């Protein structure tokens, strides 16, 4: 997504960085998703709607 | 009920073995017995044919009380491939976005 | 506390696969029951029970209190 | 006279009851010995329904059928008679789990 960086980045060069595999990038970030949106850590997120 | 798959296979569910045999009423070589989900399985298989079982129904069989994660069900299907050293996958075959179907030469009933 | 779903405990499928299949789904019926009543669910073991354990003791709760007239 | 044979070529003779090593089953070579009436009792359960799993059930109510008898005791009869067997490998009765024990007989004589 590009946080604290000049440049946002596809599933590529976010492989590049330690093991270049696809659909382990997505798999990951998905994973990562629900995991954000599970309601124990995400009320501080929600009140910015 | 005997079942005949493809390479002499010869599977009884009386007794529940799986072996290699010419002639059914007389083992040669002896796999031995399966797990229960994986004669669950394969009743499944053998009980849709010819048609293919859908996914829905064979995750509600093997395992009906609690919703498993999904991998599971792959992963029964490895072990029922690998006891029945279905290397190839000619035993159990795969039918996108339709199912899973077995390879049953003859039933002895 | 006592009013959200188990899963805000943040479970390992196992067990929040494991607590989906016995219909254990408020912490009231996380903390009624005991020790002994989770250890005989199928597929609940002993290491399961403890990680239980340590995860809802985190949040300052315990195993076992016994709550009036829930819910 | 019924005879069961077992692998590595060992024979149990039921009628008068001897487990023995034989090349001939009528020329007993090794006599292993007589197997106690509950050890003849295991093997008769595990002996009626070959090629099928026996019941783990079955065979405890068979042993004992009046009897207050948890199944650590058919796991410890189990080993104890495995003793007298010398089935270090576990090659003459299987257990297999969630389905009971089979003991493997490659020919029986009537």
């Amino acid at each position: 997504f590009g946080i604290d960086m000049n440049t946002d980045h596809t599933l590529e060069e976010v492989g590049k960085q330690f093991d270049v595999t696809r659909e382990r990038i997505r798999q990951i970030e998905a994973k990562a998703l629900r995991k954000l949106r599970h309601p124990s850590r995400s009320e501080v997120l929600r009140s910015f709607l | 009920v005997i079942y005949q798959f493809p390479d002499n296979l010869w599977w009884n569910e009386a007794s529940n073995q799986v072996y290699y045999a010419q002639d059914p009423m007389k083992p040669e070589r002896l796999i031995g017995t399966p797990s229960i989900m994986q004669a669950k399985l394969l009743k499944i298989l053998c009980e849709y044919h010819p048609s293919p079982c859908p996914n829905d129904q064979i995750i509600k069989a093997l395992w009906p009380h609690g919703f498993i994660s999904s991998e599971s069900l792959t992963q029964a299907i490895k072990r029922t491939r690998d006891f029945l050293n279905d290397e190839h996958k000619t035993l159990i075959e795969n039918v996108k976005l339709q199912g899973y179907r077995i390879n049953i030469i003859q039933v002895i009933v | 506390i006592l009013l959200r779903p188990v899963d805000d405990l943040e479970l390992t499928v196992r067990s929040a696969n494991c607590l989906k299949a016995e219909a254990i789904h408020y912490i009231g019926d996380l903390v009624q029951r005991t020790e002994v009543e989770l250890l005989k669910t199928p597929n609940l073991g002993k290491k399961s029970l403890t990680e239980i354990k340590d995860v809802l003791a985190s949040r300052g709760l315990s195993l076992g209190m016994r709550l009036e007239n829930w819910p």
